[PDB]
RNA sequence: AUAUUGGCGAGAGACCGAUAGCGAACAAGUACAGUGAUGGAAAGAUGAAAAGAACUUUGAAAAGAGAGUGAAAAAGUACGUGAAAUUGUUGAAAGGGAAGGGCAUUUGAUCAGACAUGGUGUUUUGUGCCCUCUGCUCCUUGUGGGUAGGGGAAUCUCGCAU
RNA sequence: CGUGGAGGUCAGUGACGAAGCCUAGACCGUAAGGUCGGGUCGAACGGCCUCUAGUGCAGAUCUUGGUGGUAGUAGCAAAU
RNA sequence: UCUAGCGAAACCA
């Protein structure tokens, strides 16, 4: 297995090469090949978002608003096997606008003030050549990179939306061919928003909005945190003309896991308190029981049923859950292992899950068995990690 | 203070209670080199030991033998702990009633043993 | 096997007799070899080692390691400056006590440019850090006080630093203390023990930057926190630098005993690490 | 019956009756207005009833009449009070019309206090709570003491004072006559 | 009201300090300078069974026996049972306060952490 | 609940019949219920269990490890795996008594009085 | 068909819970006493697991002290829990051949002593069971109960938040 | 008013600590007594309506056990 | 005759 991590505390990348079963807390253990440190920038700009293009390239997210193109090498290490060697090729800055947010920082739910993150960075295109990717900010800033011909990252548009934007993701289901785009976005009292963009990059359609939920027990407004979001396939049956034909899922951050149907309308047919007392909610991934992959590439639950959904999440403490369709707890997912919150989860080819978060430990799991797999002590926080290829080396 | 402390323990220790609580309130309060001589004083019947309570000043032997050997023991886990021998004296000692049968009146003998203190003077 | 009490009780503690009896004459026939030989003295010492707990510990890779990006992370988080001195805030909770009083105003004379106020009804946190970042206050310090007794700690460096809620376990005045010792206006040096680990290493930072720096040479005074076994304990002493060369110490001012609970990124945003009974359960982990 | 029911309640086992230390008595009884055991206040020995009680969110007025002595399941209706405080005290005038004193006056009293609970649960949820209540295990307690006295007496700590202040000392740190040490001391050093 | 108590202190047998195996109790003698208990001590029937509060105290072991004290409140004040495990009593103050009962013995078993 | 009259429900009794019971009788006692897997296998819940066969432990402080039985101590209704020891501050061994209730048969050692007794009890034995 | 404080077995108890219950819950008709016939005790609880304290050191030896196991030695084969009588040390006070309490008050020491922090009216804006339109559903069929969709607060109005 | 046991009930309490013990801690009872805090502790126990009794102790030179002073005294096979 | 060691019982609002 090759790992690439975001180490936030040197505000770099780590190469991991190690094997089933490799675990740092152990002497007696099976020790990792190889530990490689990559671009280190300082705190200030650690890495945020990485996309990994096949092999010879990846796609970095700074926190000084830049993104950049990095070739991939290998090279021998001198039990064999190539570790792997990070060159920046291309680069586009000047990507945040902190002023909405020291603007918003009054209302705001949490006690630090607010700075912008690279919150998503992904293709537009579920077909492959797309040379043609969005980077979402907090303050609503989406931009379209796009891969030169001459193999230099050049930015194509600068969009707004609402203020935060805590969460984007992208509509890849299905007809690739038809040029429509569609995601969605939300934040701290900014409503689920679906919007189409057009495919020329320069114009954005709000073609969607959610709506709040009626009083509580105590009769008073539930606050809209919305964190994340996952979409499935379309309402079966009869469209009802006139509504949109969409249907997805999201996690707020009152511990509600909340379901729409664009059939249904744009207030929640469906909302669950998963948590007592509205726990926090961080991370949002969707998993097939048998660790299978049934999603898309940005993940989207290839499937018409709610009951079939099956959720990990994270709090802002040290726990990772698990989840049906109904909000009743499959289990606790390395909850004597882990010790810190885990900023980061990620559902690997459906059948591993990458952690790393506070506890400075990279964390291999098992979905389907619910076994840690690999442990990893790395001096670092961690919040962003890609999985390479699956190697065995000896 | 546990650190500059020692301590040393006897029990069901085979004596005359009243006789140990005598002699063990002769000792309290004291330098432990310079209670050992002056235990020492004692088997030459050099100097007595006062008798308070239970009552004129005896010699009684059997006592202050097991009374020094505690100390010895004192002195040396004082030493193991690596304690002043010199600011070492004597604080708490204890004697109390060991059970009667297992008509005579056993006892359970206890010390401990600290540094004495040196102050440091204050700059300006 | 004999289930009698009296029969049983009586032959083991005859066979403790005999076991006790045979080990006197076994060390003292081994005392008089030794006598002899120097050598298997050492033999045995090397042989055999005594096992004790700070022996025995559970192997964590935190433990001598650097730190990645220590200094950028050291201005960042913590205010480590010899430009910029700490304006410390003192944040006795609402309806205080007479105790925790007495206590911050013990605090006030460890730490530099220390400010106090009296919490009032219906003020939330972040409103208190943002009048505390435009008084430019960085870092705050809240009593914990309950049942008139100082409970805990929470220290918050201020520009988005991280969050440590300590517990107090065990105070005791200047007056309590046989030893008693004149504390004076001479800054303290400052003793730091047993942080190795990177958690460890992230507390031994955070004492660093809350306590003064730049001590006063002339009046000897030094403060001590000893971490043992996740448990660290505050003295303060005066110095007697003898010509025997172990320096003579006096606990000047009062000694407690902290233990982290809990260390969170930001203004209570999230927790890096807590703690748990079940982590106390394991005995050899020995977080620090 | 109900003199009969209430009397079999009285003087014998009414199962929601709980006793005080001053001697009243106190039904548990869920749709008791007051919280007394007394002939007004049992429901069971009382057809014509009424009681202001609260689902999730919303206050309803619970008639209960003789007509349904039998089929418990549809004994209770049910009616949805305004929550204008005034519209729903009138609700209360207009369906207990024609009705004793007791229920509309201790009816009115329960739902006073009823909504008047719901405004100090919407205070204290928008309360701030800094603290929050940890009941400590004694068994926790115990090892917190003990592990802390083998901590200090494990950790002897003045020692290694003594110690790190030689390792400074010796190592440096302190300048060519130091005002810590005494020069003819440091010359020994030296 | 203004609570009178008629009688300050306790009544003891004759003579129990000079014994140990003698109890404390009221047992009838079968001077002058003993205080004897009778009917005359009898507190008003007003102010009987009145904290220094002014309450009626009530013993509560969970929150059903809570919600019996909803309508008298002023009147009354809630106490947790001795045997009451800390899970529970936290559950019991915060009903509690959200009815605005005053709990006679706050703080039992409980400690406030950050 | 206990329909025969030659069925005996006192506490007393069913005590003295457990604590004085024959090592033949304790063997029945001594059983554990065989795994999932093992079901699909043999179709039968539990067994008395043996020395030669292996086992995972469901419950306990060491619960989630495994191993062959080194012994089966019947005299303490009690049962010695291997490898599942605590190691004394000397540096011997000594294992921990697990109780078959708690522990879960993973593979079986097959014999013929082992297979006769799969098949009286309905086994489907391969 | 009847009796059955014995034998061989069962099954029960508004029985006693280790000074009780058989003398005997335990190596009890035992130890022991009597020449004998006979008489006849006391004595239950480490822990979940002995994991029963490796090793160093004092110590004739008994006992210690470091150390460690254990969730707990505030469980160390003197062992669940561990009352009183009584003993030792320290602290405080009093006494000088002083005895105790009752009342009442000082002094000294000491403890308790809000998770109290709201209500009323007005005003701003926002939101929803508020308004409007379009539904669905349960019967106790009414002075009912639950529930959906879209719109609006541009105006009114209620509740909530502000 | 209190105690052992029994029927019903409180979907009573309880390993986040029952019962018991201590409590120069508070409260309610005229009292018999009851309630809570704290400490210790480790596995069961209470309130109410009834039933039932081997049901309430300071003495009986009461029974059994434990511990005093006498007293380091008498005295040295007083048991060894 | 002294020391040391061992060490009672009678009786006891
Ligand atoms: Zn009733």
């Amino acid at each position: 297995m090759r790992l690439l991590v975001s180490c936030v505390d040197s505000g770099s990348i780590k190469e991991v090469l190690c094997n089933i079963g490799t675990d740092t807390s152990v002497q007696s253990a099976l020790q990792p090949f190889h530990v490689a440190p990559h671009l280190a920038e300082g705190l200030k700009a650690y890495v945020d978002r990485m996309w990994v293009i096949s092999e010879d390239e990846a796609i970095l997210a700074r926190n000084s608003g830049v993104v950049e193109l990095v070739k991939i090498s290998k090279h021998l290490k001198e039990p064999k096997f190539d570790i792997s060697e990070f060159e920046i090729t291309s680069s586009v800055s000047d990507l945040f606008d902190d002023a909405k947010l020291e603007s918003l920082s009054s209302k705001s739910v949490k006690r630090t003030k607010l700075v912008d993150g690279f919150v998503t960075l992904c293709p537009i295109k579920k077909d492959s050549s797309n040379n043609t990717f969005v980077a979402a900010t907090k303050s609503g800033l989406l931009h379209i990179i796009k891969k030169g011909e001459d193999k230099k990252l050049i930015k194509l548009a600068s969009l707004g939306l609402k203020a935060p934007v805590e969460f984007l993701q992208l509509y890849d289901l299905e007809d690739t061919d038809t040029d429509k785009y569609i995601f969605a976005y939300g934040g701290e009292e900014n409503l689920i928003k679906l919007v189409e963009i057009d495919s020329s990059f320069q114009s954005l359609k709000q073609i969607w909005e959610a709506k709040n939920v009626k009083n509580d027990r105590l009769d008073m407004r539930v606050p809209v945190w919305p964190m994340a979001l996952r979409f499935l396939e379309p309402s079966p049956g009869k469209t009802e003309k006139g509504k949109l034909n969409y249907q997805f899922a999201a996690i707020t951050r009152w511990s509600h896991l909340t379901k729409y149907s664009t059939q249904h309308g744009r207030k929640p047919f469906a909302q669950i308190d998963l948590l007592p007392n509205r726990e926090p909610l961080s991370q949002m991934e969707v998993f097939d029981a048998k660790g299978e992959n049934v999603v898309s590439s940005l993940g989207n639950f290839q499937s018409e049923t709610f009951n079939e959904l099956n959720v990990i999440t994270t709090d802002y403490k040290k726990n990772v859950f698990k989840f049906d369709g109904n909000g009743r707890m499959l289990g606790k997912v390395g909850r004597d292992d882990i010790t810190g919150s885990s900023t980061y989860i990620h559902v690997h080819d459906g059948k591993y899950l990458l952690q790393g978060g506070l506890d400075r430990y990279v964390r291999i799991f098992d979905i389907k068995t619910n076994k840690m797999l690999v442990k990893v002590y790395v001096g670092s926080r961690i919040n962003f990690i890609v999985m390479l290829d699956d190697v065995e080396i000896e | 203070n546990p650190a500059k402390s020692a301590s040393a323990r006897g029990s069901y220790l085979r004596v005359s209670f009243k006789n140990t609580r005598e002699t063990a309130q002769a000792i309290n309060g004291w330098e432990l080199t310079k209670a050992q001589k002056y235990l020492e004083q004692v088997l030459d019947h050099q100097r007595a030991i006062p008798f308070r309570r239970f009552n004129k000043a005896r010699w009684p032997a059997k006592s202050v033998k097991f009374v020094q050997g505690l100390l010895q023991n004192a002195a040396a886990n004082a030493e193991a702990k690596g304690l002043d021998a010199t600011k070492l004296y004597v604080s708490h000692i204890q004697v109390n009633q060991a059970p009667k049968q297992r008509e005579s009146s056993p006892s359970h003998i206890e010390l401990v043993v600290t540094e004495k203190e040196e102050a440091v003077a204050k700059a300006a | 096997n004999i289930t009698n009490k009296l029969k049983r009780q009586e032959i083991f503690a005859d066979i403790k007799h005999e076991k006790n009896k045979e080990r006197h004459t076994m060390r003292r026939k081994r005392a008089k070899e030794e006598r002899e030989n120097p050598e298997l003295r050492e033999q045995r010492l090397k042989e055999n080692v005594t096992q004790t707990i700070e022996n025995t510990r559970v192997y964590d890779e935190t433990i001598n390691k650097e730190v990645e990006g220590d200094e950028d992370d050291l201005m960042r988080y913590f205010n480590s400056n010899s430009n910029e001195p700490p304006k410390i805030f003192l944040t006795t909770n609402v309806n205080a006590k007479k105790s925790a009083y007495e206590f911050a105003n013990i605090l006030i004379e460890i730490l530099p440019n220390v400010t106090f106020v009296k919490r009032k009804f219906g003020y939330k946190l972040k409103e208190i850090s943002d009048i505390c970042i435009k008084r430019n206050f960085t870092d705050i310090v809240i009593i914990n006080e309950d049942k008139k007794k100082v409970t805990g700690l929470t220290f918050i460096h201020l520009p988005e630093g991280p969050t440590f809620y300590f517990k107090l376990s065990s105070f005791v005045e200047v007056k309590k203390i046989v030893g008693h010792g004149r504390p004076t206006s001479h800054i303290p040096e400052l003793i730091l023990n047993n942080f190795q680990t990177r958690l460890g290493q992230t507390v031994g930072r955070l004492f660093q930057s809350i306590l003064p720096q730049n001590p006063d040479i002339e009046g000897r005074q030094v403060i001590t926190l000893h971490n043992q076994r996740d448990y660290i304990f505050f003295r303060r002493h005066r110095y007697v630098f003898k010509d025997n060369e172990r320096v003579g110490l006096q606990e000047l001012g009062p000694q407690f005993t902290l233990k982290l609970k809990r260390l969170q990124r930001g203004i209570k945003e999230e927790t890096e690490w807590e703690h748990k009974p079940e982590m106390d359960k394991e005995k050899k982990k020995f977080y620090l | 019956s109900d003199e009969i029911v209430w009397q079999v309640i009285n003087q014998s086992f009414c199962s929601h009756r709980i006793k005080a230390p001053n001697g009243q008595n106190f039904c548990r009884n869920e749709y008791n207005v007051t919280g007394l055991c007394t002939r007004q206040s049992c429901p069971l020995a009382n057809s014509k009833y009424a009681t202001v009680k609260c689902d999730n969110g919303k206050l309803y007025l619970y008639m209960k009449t003789p007509e349904r002595a039998h089929t418990p399941a549809k004994l209770w209706e049910r009616i949805k009070l305004s929550k204008n405080y005034t519209k729903a005290l009138q609700q209360i005038d207009e369906h207990l019309l024609h009705w004793s004193k007791f229920f509309r006056h201790k009816c009115k009293q329960r739902f006073t206090k009823l909504t008047q609970v719901m405004i100090t649960e919407r205070r204290l949820a928008l309360r701030e709570e800094e603290r929050h209540y940890v009941g400590v295990a004694p068994k926790v307690k115990r090892r917190e003491q003990n592990r802390e006295r083998k901590a200090l007496v494990a950790a002897k700590i003045e020692k290694a004072i003594e110690k790190e202040l030689m390792d400074r000392l010796k190592s440096g740190a302190y300048g060519d006559k130091p005002l810590n040490v005494d020069e003819k001391v440091w010359k020994k050093i030296m | 009201p203004k609570i009178v108590k008629k009688h300050t202190k306790k009544f003891k047998r004759h003579h129990s300090d000079r014994y140990h195996r003698v109890a404390e109790n009221w047992r009838k003698q079968k001077r002058g300078n003993i205080s004897q208990p009778k009917i005359g001590y009898g507190s008003n029937k007003k102010t009987k069974f009145l904290s220094p509060s002014g309450h009626k105290t009530f013993l509560v072991a969970n929150v059903k026996d809570l919600e019996t004290l909803t309508m008298h409140t002023k009147t009354y004040a809630a106490e947790i049972a001795h045997n009451i495990s800390a899970k529970n009593r936290v559950v019991i103050l915060a009903r509690a306060k959200a009815l605005g009962i005053k709990v006679t013995n706050p703080k039992g078993r409980l400690a406030l952490e950050a | 609940a206990k329909q025969s009259l030659d069925v005996s429900s006192d506490r007393r009794k069913a005590r003295k019949a457990y604590f004085t019971a024959p090592s033949s009788q304790r063997r029945v006692l001594l059983s554990a219920p065989l795994s999932k897997e093992l079901r699909a296998q043999y179709g039968i819940k539990a067994l008395p269990i043996r020395r030669d066969d292996e086992v995972l432990v469901v419950r306990g402080s060491k619960k989630g490890q495994e191993g062959k039985i080194s012994s089966v101590y019947r005299l303490k209704f009690a049962v010695q795996v291997d490898k599942v020891t605590k190691e004394k501050v000397n540096g011997a061994s000594v294992p921990i008594n697990l109780h078959p209730s708690k522990l879960v048969i993973t593979k079986l050692h097959l014999d013929k009085d082992r297979k006769a007794l799969i098949q009286r009890k309905g086994g489907k034995l391969e």
